[PDB]
C-alpha cells in the first residue's frame, strides 16, 4: 500500500502520497528519506501493514518497499535506495548511505 | 496456491548473482500484483529456520475478543426510560469494535453476548436487583411499560440475572438471512427512492423486574459482543477519519493532523527531515 | 468440547491455518526474476 | 540524475509502497491508537428511542 | 507478450498493445450459479451473448485538477442494451464483469491512475451527519466523481485501496487496465435496482502532466457483464 | 555430567587411608573449581542410604509462589486518581519478590496474575463494586478518565470482577521479545547516550466501573504474580544492601550492622569469640 | 602439567608457566550461531583471524590500597583493531571471549586477586537514587575501578561472586588466570555499542604485601574474541 | 491436566529433576585424590 | 534479454534495463587463492559480505569538453567501508572486482564512452623527463582525469585500448557497462597501498551532444570487490 512520504505542510491530500523529484543541477543529491516509525506517526503508519501491525505490540520479519516511477516515457534516471540498520544518525550523503 | 501455514517462512542462504535477463528486484506495479522479490534475491541471506508462530493473527483470534457494543444507564425509581429501556441493536456505536469489523466487507460469525450491570445510589447500601434482558426480533412488539404483558416472554428469548451473579452470557447464532453479514452495503433498504442508504437485527429490551424502591438508583447496563466461528471476506482500507454517525460513513476529519481530512499523517519539516533522528 | 445441543454454542475455532495470500498479492492471470513485462 | 527532453515534465513523481513478506509475524494484540471517541456518535442515543 | 491482449465476448472485442497483464479479482473467475447454491426456484434466463458483451460508457476528460471518477455496477449499465432490459424486467440478476479502462497519451506525458474495483463501496457524505441521498449514489452511465479521493469519499484512505482488486495506468508504461470481476455478494442473486456489488473507481494519484502540445486526454470505460442470469420475470420497472 | 537427581546422594563406608601421592583433602581454589573432597575421603564414613528428597529446591518451586508485585489504594468518590489508576508494570517494587528474582540473571516463565480487592468507608455497609483491570501493552493508549472510550477494550484484554468474587486470575504468557527475561541489563535503553541505564511490559489500568456513590470509599488493589513453567540461568550473589530504587541497583546500606555498606555481618568481640557459646 | 598452558588464536599466542588449569564458563565453549537459532536473515561476516585474536589492554598498577578493576565486554574492545572496526560498521555482533589476566611478582610477595567474569553486571551508584550515567558505565579500554568492591558496586557481595565463572591469582601459587566465555545473552546477537554481555572484574581480596625490595606490580588483561559474527552492515558509528 | 486451549495456561511443571552442578562447581577443562596441580 | 541485468553482492544490488551483455576480463572469473598457488602462510581472513559488495564513488559530470576520467584499484576504495579497513590493517590483500559504470541521458542525446579496465596502467607525464609523482597517481575515491586521452596519458593510444577488457556506453544503445575483473597480478597477493592492479578509465570518444533541453549528465561508478582475502594483520596505516 502507499506510504505518505510527502507528509509536509503545503502538501494536501494525495500530494502527500507522491514524492516529486526533478532534474538536478548538482551531483549525488539526496532526494528524501523515510522515517521507519510504525508506532510513532510517520509515512508508514497509514498503510495496510502499518495499520494492522498497530493492533499488535511485537513484530518480526522482512518488509519491502516498492517505488514506481511515474514520469514520462522519455524520462530516464538512476536512483539508489538505501536501508540503514540502526545505530547512528540518518545518513545525509550518498557515500555514507551507500554502505 | 492455498496451503497450511503454521509458522513464518524460513530463509535460505543465497549466493552472488550476475545473471542476464534475470532482474528479480524489478517489478511492475501497474499489474496490480504486489512485488514478488524475495529477500534471497535482493541481498545475500543466510539459512534461517523460522519458528515464529502465526496463530495470533488468525482472523478467529483477531476478531475473537469481547468488545463493548452497548452502554446504557437509567434511573431506577418511582416514575410518577421508566425502569427499562429498548435498544435497537447495532454494532456501529463504539469505534474500537466498529473499526475492526470494518476491516472486512463480509463476516459470518456466531455472537457471544455478555451483559454487565452496575448500580449506584442517588448511602444505605446497594440492592441486588433482578433484571430481564429480552431479545425482541424484528417485527415483534416491544414492551411499553416496566410491567407490560410483553415481558411474559412466551416465545422471545429472555434472560433473568441478578446484579450479584457473574455477567449474564449466551450465544447468538449467525442469524443473517444471507450467507454472511454485510459489514458494508452499497445500496438502499427499500424499493422506493426515499429509502435509507447503506445498512435489522431487532431490539434488546432490558428492565429491572423489582418494583421501585423508596429511593432512586442509577443502573448501567453494558453489553459486550465476541464473534466466534468466524469467516471473513474482502479486507478493506482501515478507517482514518473520526466516525460521525452510526448510520453512515460520513466524515469530517480532526481539526489538526493527524487524521485531518487534509492530512492523515502529521507533518514533518520536509521530505529530508528525520523526525526522531539519533543525535549521538 | 461442547455440552450444549447446538453446535454454534461451542467455543472458538482456532485451527484454520490454511491461507492463500496470492488471491490478494498476485491476482494476475499469467503467473522468477524474469521481466514481469 | 533525472534526465528529460524539452517536452517532458522536468519534475516527476514517485509513489512508494510497502508490505510485509511471508516471514512476518505479529504478537500481543492491543487496541490501535488510530481510532478514538469523545462523545456519542450521531444517532447512537436515538437507538434507545 | 503480457503487454498485448485481446478480449472477446459476444459480438464485441477489444485489443490493447500496452497492457499490464490483467487482474482476476481475488483470483476468481465468473461462473453460473450451481444448483447447490441456488435459492430462487424459477428457471432462470441465461441470455449469454446479448448481455455478456462489452458496453462502452461515455468518456471523461482527464484534467490537471481532476479528483477521480467512479461508476457503480450494475447501476451504470442498468439502462444499456439488452443487459438493461433484462435488469428492468427481472426482479433478480447475477453476473460477473470484465472491466477494461483505457487511456492513452504521449511518450511526453506523465500521469498515473489507480483503477480499483471496490466491493460494496458504501459512500459517505462530507462534514454532515445526513446520509448520502439517492441521487448522490445512483448516477447511471455518467457515473460520479470523488470529492475527497484521499479518503475514498468514505473516511478511509486511497493509500490502502490497493487491498481491493486493481491495476494502474501509468502513462509511461501502459494505456489500459483490465479487471475480471466474479459475482461478489452474500446472496446468490440480487435486485439490480437498489444495490451495487462493485464500484469502479479511477483516481489520478499522479496528475496528468507534459510540456508538449496540449490535447484532450480522455479516459474510457468499457464493461462486459459475464455469465448473466435473471430470475423473477415481471413487467419492466423502466 | 548431567543426570537425574531425585534424592540426596548416599554415603558409602570408607576405610583407613595412607596412600602416597593421593591427597583428596588438598585443593587449589585458584582453579575456580569448588573443593571436590568427598566426606568418604576426609573421614571414615558408614554406609547411608539417603532418602531425602530434593523437590522443594527445584527452581520451579523456589520461584513458584504468588508474591505481591503491586499495591494501590485510591478514593472512590465524586471527584468534582479519579476512580481509576494506571500502573506502569514492573517487578522491582517489593523487595521479597525482587530479591528472589534477582538471584538469577535470566528467567523464562509464564506469569499467573491474581488480583485482590478490598474496600473501606470514609458506617452504612460495604458496596460490592465491579472493577475492570485492563492490560494496555506498550504503545497503546491509556485511559484518560474513569469512563473514556479506552475502556471499551476492543482488543486489549480486560477482566471484570466483583469485590464479592474470589480474586480475579489469569495467566500472562512468557512475553519477552527474547528467549528469556533479563533480570539484569548491563546496557542502555536507547541509541543515544542520554538513555536510561539498566532495565517495557506496559500498563495495568484499573477502574471501578460503578458510578460514584453519595459517600466516599477507599479501594485498595493488590496484584500478585506467580511464575510457572520456569527456566533459569546464571545464579547471582544475593542482594545484601537495602534497596533504594525500582529503577536501579543503587545502594547505601543500613545505618548500623548488619547489612551496612561497611559490614554485612554484625560484629563479634573478636575472631576467637564464640557468640552463643554453651556455658554448661 | 596443568600449571603450564599455551593459548593460540589467529596471529597471537600466550604461554604461562604458572597457571591454575583454566575455566570454561558454565562448562560451555564458544561456537558460531546455528541456523535453527538465527534471527537476522542477512548473510553474516565471519572475520575469523582478524578479530578472533588476543588484544592486550593497557596495564594497571596493583597498589597496597587498590580496590579493584573492571572492564566491560565488548565495550573494552569496541575501538581496538579489526574487532573494533567490525563493531563500528555493523549493527549486530556475536562472540565468545578468551580472557587471560596476568600478574607476576616475587616468592616474597603475597596477594590474591579474584578474577571473575560477571554476566550482565549492572552497576549501581552509591548513596543516591540517581541511576549511573553513560560515562560511569562506558570506560572503553581503560576500564574502571570499584568504589565498594565489598558489594561489587551493586549492593550484593563479592563473597558470593564465586557463583560466576572465575579463577584466582594467588601470588604464591600462580601468575595468571584464564577464562573462556561463550556467548551469553537472551538473544542470538546484539548491538555492541549499548549493551555489555560480560564484565571482567579483578579484585584484590588479599592486598599486595612484601618486605623485600619494593617494585611496581602490574596487572595486565589480554582478551581474545572468539567465533565472531557480524550482521547489519552500514556506515561506521565511530 | 489442562482444559484451556493455550498450553502456557497449564499448571506448574515440577518434574524437571535433571541437573549438572559441575557447570558451576567444576567449570575447569582438565577434570580423585591426586594433586589438582 | 541480455539488455536486462541484475548484480547482487552482499547487501547490495544493481539492476539495469539497458545493458549490453557484460564482460568477463580475459574470460576469467574471480576466485579465492588455492593452496597450490599460495605464498603467505598465515591463515587469511575472508570477510565475504562486508567487503564483497558494491561501493559507489562520487559521480562526475560529463561535459561537452570532457577528456575522460580514471580510478585506480584498489586505491579508489582503500578508504571506503570495511574493504578500506581491512586494507589499512593488513599488509597483503587480494580480490577481483565487479565494475558497473552507469550513465543515462535522453533519446535525443548522443555520446559514446569507452569503459576500459587497464591492467598495470602506468601513467606517463607530458613533455618532461620527470616521472609522475605520488599525488599525480594516488587520487583515491575522486579519481583523476586524462590530459591526453588520445594516447591514454602513457604515450600509446586509445585507438588500441580495446585490447583491454572493456565495454562502451553508447547513449542511443545502453546506459551502463559491466566488467568483471579477476585478480590480475604476477603475485598471488599484494600490498594495497603502493600498487594498483587495475585502472578504470571512462573516456568520451564521441562527445556528449543534443539540441534538446540541456541538463547535467552524470557518470557514476560502482565497484564491488570480489573474493577478498587479507593476510599480514597488524595496526592500521590510516
Ligand atoms: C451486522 C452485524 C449484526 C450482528 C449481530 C449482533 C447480534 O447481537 C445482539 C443480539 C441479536 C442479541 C442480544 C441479546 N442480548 O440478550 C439477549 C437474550 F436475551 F436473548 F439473551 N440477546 C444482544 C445483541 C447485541 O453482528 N454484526
Ligand atoms: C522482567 C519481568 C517481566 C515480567 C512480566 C510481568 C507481567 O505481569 C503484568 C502483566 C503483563 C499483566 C497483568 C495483568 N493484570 O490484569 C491483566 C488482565 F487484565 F489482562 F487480565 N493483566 C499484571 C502484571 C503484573 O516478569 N519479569
Amino acid at each position: 500500500s502507499m506510504m505518505e512520504i510527502n507528509n509536509t505542510d503545503g502538501a494536501n491530500g494525495m500530494e502527500r502520497l507522491r514524492v516529486d523529484i526533478s532534474v538536478q543541477a548538482d551531483l549525488d543529491q539526496l532526494l528524501f528519506n523515510i522515517p521507519l516509525d510504525i508506532q510513532l506517526d510517520g509515512p508508514l503508519r497509514n498503510t495496510l501493514v502499518g495499520n494492522i501491525s498497530r493492533y499488535y505490540t511485537h513484530w518480526s520479519g522482512s518488509l519491502e518497499m516498492t517505488f514506481m516511477f511515474c514520469g514520462s516515457f522519455m524520462a530516464t534516471g538512476k536512483l539508489i535506495l538505501c536501508y540503514t540498520p540502526p545505530g547512528g544518525s540518518c545518513p545525509t550523503t550518498r557515500e555514507t548511505a551507500m554502505l | 496456491v492455498e496451503s497450511i501455514i503454521k509458522t513464518a517462512t524460513d530463509t535460505v542462504k543465497s549466493e552472488i548473482n550476475a545473471e542476464l535477463g534475470v532482474v528479480p528486484s524489478l517489478n511492475a506495479v501497474e499489474t496490480g500484483a504486489t512485488s514478488n522479490t524475495e529477500p534471497e534475491e535482493a541481498i545475500q541471506t543466510r539459512t534461517v529456520i523460522n519458528q515464529h508462530g502465526v496463530s495470533e493473527t488468525l482472523v478467529e483470534n483477531f476478531l475473537g475478543r469481547a468488545a463493548l457494543v452497548s452502554k446504557k444507564s437509567f434511573e431506577y425509581k418511582n416514575h410518577a426510560h421508566k425502569n427499562f429501556f429498548k435498544w435497537t441493536i447495532n454494532t456501529k456505536s463504539f469505534v474500537q469494535l466498529r473499526r475492526k469489523l470494518e476491516l472486512f466487507t463480509y463476516l459470518r460469525f456466531d455472537a457471544e453476548i455478555t451483559i454487565l450491570t452496575t448500580v449506584a445510589v442517588n448511602y444505605m447500601g446497594l440492592p441486588d436487583l433482578t433484571l430481564q434482558a429480552m431479545f425482541v426480533p424484528t417485527g415483534a412488539l416491544t414492551p411499553k411499560e416496566q410491567d407490560s404483558f410483553h415481558w411474559q416472554s412466551g416465545s422471545n428469548a429472555s434472560v433473568f440475572f441478578k446484579i450479584s451473579d457473574p455477567p449474564a452470557r449466551m450465544t447468538i447464532p449467525f442469524m443473517c438471512i444471507n450467507s454472511a453479514y454485510s459489514v458494508f452495503y452499497d445500496g438502499f433498504a427499500g424499493f422506493e427512492k426515499n429509502g435509507l442508504y447503506g445498512i435489522t437485527i431487532g431490539n434488546l429490551c432490558v428492565r429491572i423486574v423489582n418494583e421501585h424502591q423508596p429511593v432512586g438508583f442509577t443502573v448501567t447496563v453494558r453489553v459486550y459482543m465476541k464473534p466466534k466461528h468466524i469467516k471473513a471476506w474482502a479486507p478493506r482500507p482501515p478507517r482514518t477519519m473520526p466516525y460521525m454517525s452510526i448510520a453512515n460513513a460520513n466524515y469530517k476529519g480532526r481539526d489538526t493532523a493527524p487524521n485531518t481530512l487534509n492530512a492523515i499523517i502529521g507533518n514533518r519539516a520536509s521530505v529530508t527531515t528525520m523526525p526522531h533522528n539519533i543525535v549521538t | 468440547i461442547n455440552f450444549y445441543k447446538d453446535s454454534y454454542a461451542a467455543s472458538a475455532s482456532k485451527q484454520d491455518f490454511s491461507q492463500d495470500p496470492s488471491k490478494f498479492t498476485e491476482p494476475v492471470v499469467e503467473g522468477a526474476g524474469a521481466p514481469v513485462l | 540524475n533525472l534526465i528529460v527532453p524539452s517536452e517532458s515534465s522536468d519534475t516527476c513523481s514517485l509513489i512508494g509502497f510497502i508490505a510485509a513478506k511471508d516471514d512476518f509475524s505479529l504478537r500481543l494484540m492491543r487496541d490501535s491508537p488510530d481510532i478514538g471517541q469523545s462523545n456519542h456518535l450521531h444517532g447512537a442515543e436515538a437507538a434507545y428511542q | 507478450s503480457d503487454r498485448v491482449l485481446q478480449l472477446k465476448l459476444g459480438n464485441s472485442a477489444i485489443v490493447t498493445q500496452e497492457a499490464a497483464n490483467y487482474c482476476c479479482a481475488y483470483g476468481e473467475w465468473p461462473n453460473y450459479l450451481p444448483d447447490h447454491e441456488a435459492v430462487a426456484i424459477d428457471k432462470p434466463t441465461q441470455p449469454e451473448t446479448s448481455t455478456d458483451r462489452f458496453y462502452t460508457l461515455r468518456s471523461v476528460k482527464w484534467e490537471s485538477n481532476s479528483t477521480g471518477w467512479w461508476w457503480k455496477l450494475p447501476d451504470a449499465l442498468n439502462n444499456i442494451g439488452m443487459f438493461g432490459q433484462n435488469v428492468q424486467y427481472h426482479y433478480l440478476y447475477r453476473s460477473g464483469f470484465l472491466i477494461h479502462v483505457q487511456c492513452n497519451a504521449t511518450k511526453f506525458h506523465q500521469g498515473a491512475l489507480l483503477v480499483v474495483a471496490i466491493p460494496e463501496h458504501q459512500r459517505g457524505a462530507h462534514d454532515t451527519t445526513t446520509s448520502p441521498g439517492f441521487n448522490d449514489i445512483m448516477k447511471g452511465e455518467r457515473g460520479g466523481t470523488f470529492n475527497h479521493p484521499y479518503v475514498l469519499d468514505d473516511g478511509t484512505s486511497i493509500a490502502c485501496a490497493t487491498i481491493f482488486p486493481h491495476q494502474w495506468i501509468n502513462l509511461r508504461t501502459n494505456n489500459s487496465a483490465t479487471i475480471v470481476l466474479p459475482w461478489m455478494n452474500v446472496a446468490p442473486m440480487d435486485f439490480p435496482l437498489r444495490h451495487n456489488q462493485w464500484t469502479l473507481a479511477v483516481i489520478p494519484v499522479v496528475p496528468l502532466g507534459t510540456r508538449t502540445m496540449s490535447s484532450v486526454v480522455p479516459i474510457t470505460v468499457s464493461i462486459a457483464p459475464m455469465c448473466c442470469e435473471f430470475n423473477g420475470l415481471r413487467h419492466a420497472i423502466t
